[PDB]
Parts: C-alpha cells; sequence; structure tokens
C-alpha cells in the first residue's frame, strides 16, 4: 500500500472538475454519428451571425415593431435612433449576441453593427450612423455625432450598411454585465441629408437593424443569464 | 454578364427564373446528397425517382395585406399531396429529401416592405393554452395551405404569435436559421436550398417534420397610392436528392 | 501570434465593404480595418471557454427529488410516501441547463451523472441516521420498483451505484440515444394519429434513475433530498437555434404561459434616448 | 492516463480547433467577395 | 419637469398678423419636436402644424399658405405666425412636444379670439 | 391626405358601462395613431399613442385595438374620471389630422 496524505478539497464536489468516472454503462457501444450538417465547435462561430435589435422598445408589449426603426420624410439635421452599448442590456439584451454574451461575464473585441433599409426603390436617404466612444455623453446634436466614429450611409441599391462598432477600450475586456467603468459608448443615427420619398408614396419608411461580432470578439468567464428563471421544477 | 441576380433553377421538367433575386441560401452550405453507405442502417434498396419527384411543385398564394403576420409551412407536409412526390410520401415507411425552396414576391420600386424567409430545421411549435397541452396533429400537418400565423387560436392548435416564432423564442433571433429576405426595393425572390437535417439517417415522412418554412413580414406591406394593399406571395419548394425506403401499403394519417 | 486588427490607413476607393445586401441570408465578416483606420492588435485569445465541450460540458442541477426513511408496515404504494422515487432523466426539468442546451437542436454527449444525497429530520430524533442511498439506474422495459424492498433493488442487469447521505455519487453514462444525436427539439410524433403527444419523443430518453434509502427505519423521520448533476462531456451539437426567450412551462414542449410578461425591456424615454 | 476502459469515463476533449463560422455567417451560393458589390 | 408655456396676445383684430409663442421648459428644441394644434370652442381639434427637432416644418394643408411655424433654440421659444385671420381662427391654441413623433406635453394653451 | 372618421360623435353612458369609440381611416396608418382624452376647460392628454399601448399613468382600464384603417378605443368599466370629449389622430404622415370627436355624457 502507497502511503498517502489526503489534501483540503477532498470529497469537494466542484461542479467545474473535468476528471474521469466509472461508466454506468461498460461495453456499451453508442449509436453511430453520421453526418449531421450545422455543427457548431464554439459559440464564437454563431455570434458572428447578424439578428435582428428589437431597437424600437418604445412599446408595452413584444411585437414586430419593436424591431422596425421608423425614418420620415421632412427630416433634416435629426436623430433616427440612439441606444447605450451595453451588450447584455436594453436593446442588446434579447439578440443572439446579447443573449451569448450573458453566458460570459467579460467581453472584448468589435461589434458588427447592421442597418437594412427598407423603403420603396424610387426613395433615398443618407443616414450617418456614429459610434460615441466612452467617456462622453450620448451625442444630442449630429455635430456631436459626427466628431466620433462615424459612417455616413448613401441609401441605394445596396439596402445595408454594416458599421463596426472597434473595440475603442483602455481595458481590454468589458464587463457584459452594465458597469459604468467599463461602458462601452453610444450608439446613434442621425439624418444625414433627409429621406425623400417618391410620389404617390407616403409615410414611414422603416430601418432594421442587426447586430453580430467582428471575428475579434473574445468572451470569458461562463456565468449563468438572468434571463431565464424558474420557480418551480417542470414536468411532462 | 454574370448576373448575381439573375438565375435559372431547372429540376425535373420544371424550371423556375429569376431576375430580382439576391444570392441563394445552401443551408449551412451543405447541398443535399444522397445516404452514404456509411451513414445508413435500413437494409433495404432505397428508391430515388429522380426526375418525377425531384422537380418545383407551387403551393397556393398567399395574400400578403399590410397586417399578415406570416405563414408557416411544414416540409415534407406541405408536399403531400403533390404528384408522385406525395404518394411515395405515403406509400413508404422511411424517406428523406432535401429541397429548394423558392419564395415569390413582386411588387413595384414605389412599394415597400420586407419579409424574413426562414428554414427552420425540427420547429417543434408551441401550444397556445400552455402548460401540458399538445398540438394535435392536423395542426402540425396543414399540407399546401400551410399555418396563418394571422389566423385565430384553435382547439388543439399552436400558438401563432409571430413574435415569439410560435416556439418561445423572439422573432429577431431567427436568423441565426438559414433565411433570407425579400425586401421589396432589392429582390422580388429568396431562394433556399436545404439539405437533409435529421438526427437519424432516413425517417418517417409522416409523422415528423424536418424543416419549417416561415415567410414572415417584418417591415410591413407599403402600397403606393391608389394601389391595392395586397400582393401575392407564392411558394415553390422542390425535392432534391429524395430517398424512399420501405415501400408498403398508402400510410393512412387522419384528416 | 494571432492579429485582431490590422494596420490599415486612409482609403478613398471603389470596393466597398461595408455597403451589403443582407437579403441574401448572409453575415459579411466586416472588419474594423474596412472603415476606421486601425493599429495592429494581437488577439492573445484562443476561444477556448465559448467551446461546446466547456459551455455544456459543466455539472448542472438538473433534477430535486425527496426520499424518506420511515417504517413501512401498512403503506400501500411506497410511492406516494416517498419510501422510493424513480426520475425519469432529462434535462428538461430545470430551466438552466435547459435555455443552453435548447440553443442546438441536435445534441450528443456523454454523461456524466453527480448525485448529491443530504438528510434531515424535522423532528423528534435523537440522532442523526448513516443511511445509504441505491440510485438504480432503470433503462425502459426493466422492472419498475413498486416497493422500497422488492425484487427489483436486486440490479442484477440494471446499473446502480450505492452511497452515504452526505456523501455523493459519480458515474458516468455514454451516449444513450437511439439516433446520432439526442433531439433537444422534435416537430413530430411517435405515430401517425389524431390524439398522439407532439414534441415528446424516446429520441431525448436517457434511462430513469430510482432510488431509495436501503436503511430499514428507525425511530424517527429521516427526509433524503436527492440531487442529481449532470455534466455533459465529449459534447457535439447541431444547428444553432434562436434563444429561449418566455419561460418554459412543460417538460419536452416549447409551450410558454399565458398572458406572459414582455421579454423585450421598454425603454425610458423614446428610440433616440440612451 | 485512462484508468477505465470505456471511452465515455474518459475526460473532456479540449479545443475543438476548427472554429468555422461561414457555414453560418456565410450559408449562400455563390462566394460574395468582400468589398465586391453584393448583387449587381 | 417639462413644460410648454403659451403666449399669445389673446385678442387680434382680423386681417392682420397672429404671433403666439411656445416657451419650452425641461427640454431642448434641437431634440425634440413642437407641434401647434388649436380647438376652436364647442368644436374639436385641429392640428396647426409642427416644426421639427431642426428647422423642417409641416403643417396643415388647408391653413399652410398663412400660417408659419419658426423657433429660436437658444431661447427655447416656438413661434407660431399666422396671417390673414378669419373668425374662426378663434381658438384656444396649443402646443406640443414630439413623443415617440406623437403629441403630449400639451401646454394650456392661450385663447385667442379674433374679433373688432 | 389621410381623412380619420372617428365614431360616434356622442355616447350618453353611465359609471362602470363599457365604451367603445371608433376612429375609421381613409388611409393605412399602419398603427401610428394617438387617442387623447379632454376633460372640460382642459388640455389634452394623450390616452393610448400607437394605438394600443397605455401612455404614462393613464389607468389600466383604457384599452387600444385595432389596426390597418379601423381603430377603437374600448373603455372597460368607464367610472367618473372618463368623461369629457374623446379624439383620435394619426401620426402617419403629416398632415397630423385628427378625428371628429366623441363626447361621453353622463347618464
Amino acid at each position: 500500500g502507497l502511503p498517502t496524505t489526503t489534501l483540503p478539497g477532498s470529497g469537494q464536489f466542484l461542479t467545474t472538475d473535468d476528471r474521469q468516472s466509472p461508466s454506468a454503462l461498460p461495453n456499451y457501444e453508442p449509436t453511430p454519428r453520421i453526418h449531421i450538417p450545422g455543427k457548431v465547435h464554439n459559440l464564437l462561430e454563431i455570434i458572428q451571425v447578424d439578428t435582428l435589435i428589437p431597437m424600437n422598445n418604445t412599446h408595452t408589449k413584444d411585437e414586430v415593431n419593436s424591431y422596425l426603426i421608423p425614418l420620415n420624410a421632412n427630416r433634416q439635421n435629426e436623430q433616427v435612433f440612439g441606444t447605450n452599448l451595453f451588450i447584455g442590456d436594453g436593446v442588446f439584451k434579447t439578440t443572439l449576441l446579447g443573449e451569448i454574451v450573458q453566458y460570459y461575464t467579460h467581453w472584448s473585441g468589435s461589434l458588427r453593427f447592421s442597418l437594412m433599409y427598407t423603403g420603396p426603390a424610387l426613395s433615398s436617404a443618407k443616414l450617418i450612423l456614429a459610434y460615441t466612444p466612452p467617456g462622453a455623453r450620448g451625442p444630442q446634436d449630429r455635430r456631436e455625432a459626427m466628431l466620433g466614429t462615424h459612417v455616413v450611409w448613401d441609401i441605394g441599391l445596396q439596402s445595408t450598411i454594416v458599421m463596426t462598432i472597434p473595440w475603442t477600450s483602455g481595458v481590454q475586456f468589458r464587463y457584459t454585465d452594465p458597469d459604468t467603468y467599463t461602458s462601452a459608448g453610444f450608439l446613434s443615427c442621425w439624418y444625414q441629408t433627409s429621406l425623400i420619398l417618391p410620389p404617390e408614396t407616403t409615410g414611414q419608411v422603416y430601418l432594421l437593424s442587426f447586430i453580430s461580432a467582428c471575428p475579434d470578439f473574445k468572451l470569458r468567464l461562463m456565468k449563468d443569464t438572468q434571463t431565464i428563471s424558474q420557480t418551480v421544477a417542470l414536468t411532462e | 454578364g454574370y448576373s448575381d441576380r439573375v438565375q435559372q433553377i431547372t429540376l425535373g421538367n420544371s424550371t423556375i427564373t429569376t431576375q430580382e433575386a439576391a444570392n441563394a441560401v445552401v443551408c449551412y452550405a451543405e447541398w443535399p446528397e444522397y445516404l452514404p453507405d456509411v451513414d445508413a442502417s435500413d437494409v433495404n434498396k432505397t428508391s430515388k425517382p429522380d426526375t418525377s419527384v425531384c422537380r418545383f411543385y407551387t403551393l397556393d398564394s398567399k395574400t400578403w395585406t399590410t397586417g399578415s403576420k406570416g405563414w408557416c409551412w411544414k416540409l415534407p407536409d406541405a408536399l403531400k399531396d403533390m404528384g408522385v412526390f406525395g404518394q411515395n410520401m405515403f406509400f413508404h415507411s422511411l424517406g428523406r429529401s432535401g429541397y429548394t425552396v423558392h419564395v415569390q414576391c413582386n411588387a413595384t420600386k414605389f412599394h415597400s416592405g420586407c419579409l424574413l424567409v426562414v428554414v427552420i430545421p425540427e420547429h417543434q411549435l408551441a401550444s397556445h393554452e400552455g402548460g401540458n397541452v399538445s398540438v394535435k396533429y392536423t395542426f402540425t400537418h396543414p399540407g399546401e395551405r400551410g399555418i396563418d400565423l394571422s389566423s385565430a387560436n384553435e382547439v388543439g392548435g399552436p400558438v401563432k404569435d409571430v413574435i415569439y416564432n410560435m416556439n418561445g423564442t423572439l422573432l429577431g433571433n431567427l436568423l441565426i436559421f438559414p433565411h433570407q429576405f425579400i425586401n421589396l426595393r432589392t429582390n422580388n425572390t429568396a431562394t433556399i436550398v436545404i439539405p437533409y437535417i435529421n438526427s437519424v439517417p432516413i425517417d418517417s415522412m409522416t409523422r415528423h417534420n424536418n424543416v419549417s418554412l416561415m415567410v414572415i413580414p417584418i417591415a410591413p406591406l407599403t402600397v403606393p397610392t391608389g394601389a391595392t394593399p395586397s400582393l401575392p406571395i407564392t411558394v415553390t419548394i422542390a425535392p432534391m436528392c429524395t430517398e424512399f425506403s420501405g415501400i408498403r401499403s398508402k400510410s393512412i394519417v387522419p384528416q | 501570434q494571432t492579429v485582431a486588427s490590422i494596420s490599415s490607413g486612409p482609403k478613398h476607393t471603389q470596393k466597398v465593404p461595408i455597403l451589403t445586401a443582407n437579403e441574401t441570408g448572409a453575415t459579411m465578416p466586416v472588419l474594423p480595418s474596412d472603415s476606421i483606420e486601425t493599429r495592429t492588435t494581437y488577439m492573445h485569445f484562443n476561444g477556448s471557454e465559448t467551446d461546446v465541450e466547456c459551455f455544456l460540458g459543466r455539472a448542472a442541477c438538473v433534477h430535486v427529488t425527496e426520499i424518506q426513511n420511515k417504517d413501512a408496515t401498512g403503506i400501500d404504494n411506497h410511492r406516494e410516501a416517498k419510501l422510493f422515487n424513480d426520475w425519469k432523466i432529462n434535462l428538461s426539468s430545470l430551466v438552466q441547463l435547459r435555455k443552453k442546451l435548447e440553443l442546438f437542436t441536435y445534441v450528443r454527449f456523454d454523461s456524466e451523472y453527480t448525485i448529491l444525497a443530504t438528510a434531515s429530520q424535522p423532528d423528534s430524533a435523537n440522532y442523526s441516521s448513516n443511511l445509504v442511498v441505491q440510485a438504480m439506474y432503470v433503462p425502459p422495459g426493466a422492472p419498475n420498483p413498486k416497493e422500497w424492498d422488492d425484487y427489483t433493488w436486486q440490479s442484477a442487469s440494471n446499473p446502480s451505484v450505492f452511497f452515504k447521505v452526505g456523501d455523493t455519487s459519480r458515474f458516468s453514462v455514454p451516449y444513450v440515444g437511439l439516433a446520432s444525436a439526442y433531439n433537444c427539439f422534435y416537430d413530430g410524433y411517435s405515430h401517425d394519429d389524431a390524439e398522439t403527444q407532439y414534441g415528446i419523443t424516446v429520441l431525448n430518453h436517457m434511462g430513469s434513475m430510482a432510488f431509495r434509502i436501503v436503511n430499514e427505519h428507525d425511530e424517527h423521520k429521516t427526509l433524503v433530498k436527492i440531487r442529481v448533476y449532470h455534466r455533459a462531456k465529449h459534447v457535439e451539437a447541431w444547428i444553432p437555434r434562436a434563444p429561449r426567450a418566455l419561460p418554459y412551462t412543460s417538460i419536452g414542449r416549447t409551450n410558454y404561459p399565458k398572458n406572459t410578461e414582455p421579454v423585450i425591456k421598454k425603454r425610458k424615454g423614446d428610440i433616440k434616448s440612451y | 492516463i485512462n484508468y477505465y476502459k470505456d471511452a465515455a469515463s474518459t475526460s473532456s476533449a479540449g479545443q475543438s480547433l476548427s472554429m468555422d463560422p461561414s457555414k453560418f455567417t456565410e450559408p449562400v451560393k455563390d462566394l460574395m467577395l468582400k468589398g465586391a458589390p453584393a448583387l449587381n | 419637469a417639462v413644460q410648454l408655456a403659451e403666449s399669445g396676445p389673446a385678442l387680434v383684430a382680423p386681417s392682420q398678423a397672429l404671433s403666439i409663442t411656445c416657451t419650452v421648459a425641461g427640454f431642448s428644441l434641437t431634440a425634440y419636436g413642437v407641434a401647434w394644434v388649436r380647438q376652436p370652442p364647442g368644436a374639436g381639434l385641429e392640428w396647426l402644424g409642427a416644426i421639427w427637432a431642426a428647422g423642417a416644418t409641416d403643417y396643415n394643408a388647408a391653413l399652410k399658405s398663412r400660417a408659419s411655424i419658426a423657433k429660436d433654440n437658444s431661447k427655447s421659444q416656438v413661434f407660431l405666425a399666422m396671417a390673414s385671420l378669419a373668425t374662426a381662427d378663434t381658438a384656444a391654441y396649443y402646443c406640443a412636444r414630439e413623443w415617440d413623433a406623437y403629441g403630449d406635453y400639451w401646454g394650456q394653451g392661450t385663447t385667442v379670439t379674433v374679433s373688432a | 391626405d389621410i381623412v380619420l372618421t372617428q365614431s360616434p360623435a356622442a355616447l350618453s353612458a353611465a359609471a362602470g358601462a363599457t365604451v367603445a369609440a371608433t376612429c375609421r381611416a381613409s388611409g393605412n396608418i399602419h398603427n401610428a395613431l394617438a387617442w387623447y382624452q379632454q376633460k372640460a376647460g382642459k388640455s389634452p392628454q394623450l390616452l393610448v399613442y400607437a394605438a394600443a399601448a397605455l401612455a404614462a399613468g393613464v389607468p389600466s382600464r383604457f384599452s387600444g385595438s385595432g389596426s390597418g384603417t379601423a381603430y377603437a378605443l374600448a373603455i372597460n368599466s368607464l367610472a367618473a374620471d372618463d368623461f369629457g370629449a374623446y379624439y383620435c389622430q394619426h401620426f402617419w404622415s403629416t398632415p397630423y389630422t385628427f378625428g371628429g370627436g366623441t363626447k361621453l355624457e353622463i347618464k
């Protein structure tokens, strides 16, 4: 018999240990792996897919209109939308990026922000999509907005702009929970010229906002989400 | 020359041209393929009835009218009455198929609106009652007509709130599934090529739906002044690389 | 060594990477270097924790049950008295692991179970009992226990584990699915029938665990809570899905409660506010 | 060192080494180059 | 506290120029639009016009050739100007604030009577 | 220009009763419609914006419904506070025209 000394933490069950354990089914041969399409190895693969942002969350109920950013015709210099870039809260909390972000404590890297224009093909608009980095407030007059990182978007045959929110941070990682030290800044769209509608058309045209992650995106320190909760155990 | 917006899809004796198209979607970048021997468990020699079933079957056209919530079809269920494909689907115990789904919605350069055309593998529907309530067979299998998401809730039917995707997940997160948009200023068609996506190599085609096709208006249909407030949406589905196995008598499904 | 951003200067060009068409259903992999002037940064980061082996591969509580150790004289069914208790194994009863797993429609993993038993005597005990729990893995078709001490607990072919209360169990179970993966979701039925259940399938059946206290009884009544912890391992996941927004209502169903609260948070202000 | 005979008994596999998001982010038939017009 | 104080002459001869001010507190006119709505007594509300958050004005389609809305951002004042007053202009003139593009935060109004 | 038809001109009702005012539109409003109440000698007060969503501090017995061109403001268990002229206004596509108005008289 080998002399052994038993250390602290013996008999503990740390739920994140990765050790070996006896199989309850010796000599069991499982079912073969057939090829199933769509195999996921890493959650950084699928958060690079854009999903719709419910950025018009100005309604008492959840509907399709939460995803529709309204544009208006006779508007110069005004604001289209605005949001802070806490991506585990607000408009981003329910997106696919923002749901997988909430399984992790820290994030880093750049965000991919897309806007799809949806109005008629004989309409036109120029918009300016601004990222305000932290330390300054959310911009208020489009002159404050274009001092930061911005894209002037002429709307034409390609209905989609892709703005990046580049990683503008002194600290290497940001909390996915909203923390004031590590806030990401602000996002806002402004009328760069205006929305011109064709004849016989009237009203509002809509934007569809998308969010995903750039390939430099980082996530670490897995944690539970505040999204889902439970009171009693579920049954069949 | 190399126009990415002008395509032709020929399958069998059926051909679809489009001149205002986006790039087609091949779901998860797998083209449909037949079942290889290394994956097969069923020992029957499968029947591969190529040009007679692997061809476009145009469904009934849906009218998109400004308050349309959306439409849901089930595959292989929406083709269960379609020619020879529907007959092999009921005479065989097993069958696998990929699909070329082609959704069509033309307009003018004065119209606006956006359709999320999305293919969801195993879109298990939610009952509108909650609890442990099941959805009955005839509501999950509506055939060519599909599920109208603007319709009322029925007893034994699914929930039809389009914001929660009939399954408890939000609408904006459907873009993880292989999808396109028919944004009327850009394209009038959406083409999605679906492979066979299942955890078994072949499967019963009547008890189980492999994928769902949802055509969902995201941005509402705005017509120009004087136009009828209605656009037809036509869905054309072609089976691809279709195997059938286990030939017996014709099965009797409900309804 | 892996480049995060490249150096990019001023571009005045006709190749425009940031204008695209998302009607194609694609996300163009637009870098920050494609629309601002960037410097060379490095990743210093592999992505090992967002791997699905690490994501789905830590132990989650999946079931909490009660069994009792009391005198079984005149007790008829022994199951309502919780002298034993079996559990149909699923990862859908407790919703934290469920929302992690229902992010895919197919998942294949070897299972690792950690079964913790804790005792409590809520009345009239002179001592704490030193009890042994039997956890018997009961596959479908095996005889289910009807008594806490009948022939079924002999477990000649059923895998069973004995452990002390306060102590824990640990055993792994291989992938026991009928199919090549488990169905997290099943758009179907067992057969073509007007009244058969929807979505519930045996394609995510993982067996059942019956639990009893091997000890006879004392004067006092001992309540033993059994907590099952599941760690997935050798995880293979397919078809990423939309995350669950609404609260679950049942095992194996995508149902949600009526009149539920809005999951998208409403702003304090307009769409212009920050 | 594996202490058991079954492959289920072993611990986790580690880094999966693939990380290919193109089947989800670009599931398109024709290759769209970054910088090119998407539709011509 | 969002406040919009209407301030007019409250009694004006016809065939003259009318001028109402809407003194704005609690917000800036660079960020929110201001709508004008009147109500003659007994009759219902009539939308006069709106100056948007930067300068652009939309008007009532009957009254466009006689109504004009201006503003002064640094003074936080909005200037409704009407010309060639009829006796149908006898109304309570309200000013609003753009609230999700809807009209809200209505002032107490000014009764403006056009008479001789 | 979109013309809003609000019905009826008046409803004489009592407390506890259920009152439905209906606003029709010549064009499609796309839920961009507001409901105003107005007591005697008061400014108009926005009740239901976006044709279904209650405004700030508006009590939970008002309920807007309808889409497209037909919009209906319903009051379940009307109270004494709920008497006055009611208005519908669209905020789709300037000019932002009102409805005709609907009075509520105490029975």
